[PDB]
């Protein structure tokens, strides 16, 4: 327990050798990009993959590998949308001002919460106005203060999910944990991985529409492993890809 | 200037106050913090008050407070260089977690005398094999530095 | 005996299998029914990861009894 203070150290010293690599959302890039981290030698598998996709796929969003990725992708796609249909920015902005109503309905620490919520809030109503422009929101996902302010807000509505639908997702959970016990400390806390669960609440809790391209090793179907959330009887089209290499998530766009 | 994060956090913390403990910010440095936590009734430490130091790190609130006793005190979370063992410093910290958490909890942790300790420090495996001893320990502690000027 | 197998996507499917079955085999199932392959599934009962190694009857899995699976998609 002396010996803990020291290893905060290692988990900071590594946390800044990831972090002056490369930004926490990069600007587009080619596909190719990609194929580009394979050799026909030493990693064939993935170069296949890479090579397959790149028939379907365009342009690469690199995202930061720091516990946040999956929600740092989620958002950037959001954002992205709201960008280009005017409508769904503005159903966003009312459909958060209630999930701020939803949180202390449902026992969240009050004004910090509720904070978080209001600095989304206005980063959405400047964007909205037009004091924020296309380059001016990647300035502020890619400065960590205020990226991370914003992602809390993801991280709270992936809880609130949970808990608003406790009865239905707790069997789901393991190693014996509360709907409220795996929340506080898997999906609350920055820098902490999403697992499966959180990535549905997150996707549903957004009223968003995804696809993820499961890039492993394995011998798969034709194009590849991927899954839809949700996977719905309805056909509509997925509004955001994300790519999924082991451990990682990154955005990636269809072609055009 | 600041983020908003510790300019509000600020404001609440001084308009409001948490009963038992007196804190308040350091007048050169906004994000330094001056606390005197009070002894808790009928425990060891009782009559006794208890200075710490609370820091709001660049990252904050992505990541905790650091806190340290100024204040020598026998008690198995808190060891002679005044570093505080608690949960919530380290693995359970969350965003919306505040400094009004971390206080309380400290205070919680002599309140309400946390023991705690399932953990393996000289003076916890003291409070594991008898309680009696130890706890009359910290009451003479509290004699020689908790008090006074 | 027939179980109940409750996935996230709102779906329950059904399986016929004996208490001597691995975990193993109950995922090959899946597959035959979903696609999902068997390393790309966790099966959870009672709040517990079902393990590669042992058999329904290891962990008490009744007639009637509903197994959750997730997918394996942690990442950072």
């Amino acid at each position: 327990l002396a010996y803990d203070e020291a290893i905060m150290a290692q988990q900071d010293r590594i946390q800044q050798e990831i972090a002056v690599q490369n930004p926490l959302v990069a600007t587009l890039a080619p596909f190719s990009i990609l194929c580009a981290e394979y050799d026909n030698e030493t990693s064939a598998a993935f170069l296949s993959k890479a090579t397959e996709l790149s028939e379907v796929y365009g342009e690469i969003r690199y995202i930061r590998g720091d516990g946040n990725c999956f929600y740092r992708a989620i958002l950037v796609g959001l954002i992205e949308i709201m960008l280009k249909d005017r409508a769904r920015l503005e159903k966003f902005i009312a459909s958060s001002r209630d999930w701020t109503r939803t949180l202390v309905e449902l026992g969240f620490p009050d004004w910090t919460c509720t904070d978080f919520c209001d600095f989304f809030i206005e980063f959405l109503e400047k964007i909205h106005s037009g004091v924020h422009t296309e380059e001016a929101v990647y300035t502020i996902l890619n400065d960590d203060g205020s990226a991370n302010y914003i992602l809390m807000f993801f991280r709270l509505i992936t809880s609130a999910f949970l808990k608003q639908n406790s009865e239905e997702y707790a069997p789901f959970i393991d190693e014996g944990m509360t709907v409220a016990q795996y929340c506080e400390q898997e999906i609350e806390p920055m820098w902490k991985d999403a697992d499966h669960l959180a990535i549905n609440s997150l996707i549903k809790a957004a009223g968003t529409r995804v696809r993820i391209e499961y890039m492993d090793r394995t011998a798969a179907p034709n194009g590849g492993w991927h899954y839809d959330i949700p996977s719905d009887d309805q056909q509509i089209a997925p509004e955001i890809t994300l790519l999924y290499r082991p451990g990682h998530y990154d955005v990636i766009y269809k072609k055009d | 200037g600041l983020p908003r994060r510790i300019i509000k956090e600020t404001q609440r913390l001084l308009a409001e106050p948490v009963p038992g403990i007196k804190a308040e910010p350091d007048e050169s440095n906004a994000r330094y913090f001056h606390v005197v936590i009070a002894g808790p009734q009928d425990s060891p430490f009782e009559g006794g008050t208890f200075k710490l130091e609370l820091f709001l790190p660049e990252e904050y609130p992505m990541a905790a407070p650091k806190v340290r006793f100024m204040t020598k005190i026998y008690h198995p979370n808190v060891d002679k260089l005044g570093r505080i063992c608690l949960d919530i410093l380290k693995d359970k910290w969350s965003p919306a977690l505040q400094i009004r958490t971390v206080l309380l909890s400290i205070q919680a942790l002599l309140s309400a005398p946390n023991p705690d300790d399932p953990l393996a420090n000289d003076v916890a495996e003291q409070w594991k094999t008898n309680e009696a001893q130890a706890i009359e320990t910290a009451r003479a502690w509290t004699r020689l530095y908790a008090m006074n000027n | 005996m027939q179980i109940f197998v409750k996935t996230l996507t709102g779906k329950t499917i059904t399986l016929e299998v004996e208490p001597s079955d691995t975990i193993e085999n109950v995922k090959a199932k899946i597959q035959d029914k979903e696609g999902i392959p068997p390393d790309q599934q966790r099966l959870i009962f009672a709040g517990k990861q079902l393990e590669d190694g042992r058999t329904l009857s290891d962990y008490n899995i009744q007639k009637e009894s509903t197994l959750h699976l997730v997918l394996r998609l942690r990442g950072g």
